C-alpha cells in the first residue's frame, strides 16, 4: 500500500537509515498525499564528485512503489543518465530503475545514483561550479 | 532530549539537546564533543540542510532524530 | 494464500460491522482494508487506511486517517498516535479493537503539538476543529 511505504520511508529519512551518504524527506511536512519528496547525495571519494552536495527532487505517483518515481537534480550535476539542461534523470539509464522492484524505495534510488558517480563514465567528467542550481 | 547525529563513514554519536536550542548552538554542541568546528560543519536532516538561522522546532525535530554530519574537504 | 486468522478475522468484520463503522478489505490486497468511520465531528464522513504487516498479529496494525482532522492526537499528516498502536499492542487484540479504539478518541479526545493551545484554549481552538469536519470531510 503506497500511503503506509511512504510514512516507513519518511521515518527512515528522519532515522538517517544508511551508510550517512544520502539523506531524504517530504518537500512540505502539511503534504496529506506523500507525492513530492527532497533527496539529497555528498559526492564519493576518489571522484570529482567528491564532498559536493546534490540535492534531487523525487515524485512518487499514485502507483508507487509499483512503478519507479520520477528523479531530477535541482544542483547542475554532469551524468550519464542525467539531463544536462533540467537535470531530470532517464529512467532507462538507470538500472535500479530501468529494472525497478516494489522492494526498492527512495533510499536505494538515491544510493545507486551516488554509487553510479564512481562509474568510468562518470568518474572523471568536468563538472560545473559548485552549488549551481538548474533554471527552476 | 537525545539526538543522533552519522557521518559520512558510518559512525554515529549521541548528544543531549533542547527542543528551543537554534541549530547555531546545536552546531556547538557537536563541537564542545566531536571538535569539528561549525565552520566546516555541513548538518543534514531527512534530505534538508539545516540554516544556522532558524531553530529545531522550525524543523519538527524530536527525541531519537539523526542529523547528517557532512564536512567541507 | 493468507494466514488462517486473517481470513478468520475478515468474516467477522464482514459478518458482524461495527456500529458506525465501515471496513472492508481491497479486492486486489486481501490485507489492505478500507475503514470509514455530541462531539464537533459529528456528520463528517472520516476515511481511513488500516493495514496488517506480515508480522502480524505480533505487530500492531498500521492506521492513519485519509482525511484532515482537527485533533491532538492526529499529527498534520494523518498517522494515529494512540498507545494501542504504539507500544501496548499484544496479539490479544484484533482489528475489532483496534477500530473500536480509534472510535473511542473521537468520542474522548485527551489532551493529556497543536495540543499546547488546543488544550488551554479550549474555545478558541474547538472553533476551528467543527470547521475543518466540514471542509475537508464534506463527502
Amino acid at each position: 500500500p503506497r500511503n503506509f511505504r511512504l510514512l516507513e520511508e519518511l521515518e527512515e529519512g528522519q532515522k538517517g537509515v544508511g551508510d550517512g551518504t544520502v539523506s531524504w524527506g517530504l518537500e512540505d511536512d502539511e503534504d496529506m498525499t506523500l507525492t513530492r519528496w527532497t533527496g539529497m547525495i555528498i559526492g564519493p571519494p576518489r571522484t570529482i564528485y567528491e564532498n559536493r552536495i546534490y540535492s534531487l527532487k523525487i515524485e512518487c505517483g499514485p502507483k508507487y512503489p509499483e512503478a519507479p518515481p520520477f528523479v531530477r537534480f535541482v544542483t547542475k550535476i554532469n551524468m550519464n543518465g542525467v539531463n544536462s539542461s533540467n537535470g531530470v534523470v532517464d529512467p532507462r539509464a538507470i538500472s535500479v530503475l530501468a529494472k525497478w522492484q516494489n522492494s526498492y524505495s527512495i533510499k536505494v534510488v538515491l544510493q545507486e545514483l551516488r554509487r553510479l558517480m564512481m562509474s568510468k563514465e562518470n568518474m572523471k567528467l568536468p563538472q560545473p561550479p559548485e552549488g549551481q542550481c538548474y533554471s527552476n | 532530549m537525545q539526538i543522533f547525529v552519522k557521518t559520512l563513514t558510518g559512525k554515529t554519536i549521541t548528544l543531549e539537546v533542547e527542543p528551543s536550542d537554534t541549530i547555531e548552538n546545536v552546531k556547538a554542541k557537536i563541537q564542545d564533543k566531536e571538535g569539528i568546528p561549525p565552520d566546516q560543519q555541513r548538518l543534514i536532516f531527512a534530505g534538508k540542510q539545516l540554516e544556522d538561522g532558524r531553530t529545531l522546532s522550525d524543523y519538527n525535530i524530536h527525541w531519537e532524530s539523526t542529523l547528517l554530519l557532512w564536512w567541507r574537504l | 494464500g493468507l494466514p488462517r486468522r486473517i481470513i478468520k478475522e475478515t468474516q467477522r468484520l464482514l459478518a458482524e460491522p461495527v456500529p458506525g463503522i465501515k471496513a472492508e478489505p481491497d479486492e486486489s490486497n486481501a490485507r489492505y482494508f478500507h475503514v470509514v468511520i455530541d462531539s464537533p465531528f459529528e456528520g463528517g464522513t472520516f476515511k481511513l487506511e488500516l493495514f496488517l504487516p506480515e508480522e502480524y498479529p505480533m505487530a500492531a496494525p498500521k492506521v492513519r486517517f485519509m482525511t484532515k482532522i482537527y485533533h491532538p492526537n492526529v499529527d498534520k499528516l494523518g498517522r494515529i498516535c494512540l498507545d494501542i498502536l504504539k507500544d501496548k499492542w499484544s496479539p490479544a487484540l484484533q482489528i475489532r479493537t483496534v477500530l473500536l479504539s480509534i472510535q473511542a478518541l473521537l468520542s474522548a479526545p485527551n489532551p493529556d503539538d497543536v495540543a499546547e493551545q488546543w488544550k488551554t484554549n479550549e474555545a478558541q481552538a474547538i472553533e476551528t476543529a467543527r470547521a475543518w469536519t466540514r471542509l475537508y470531510a464534506m463527502n
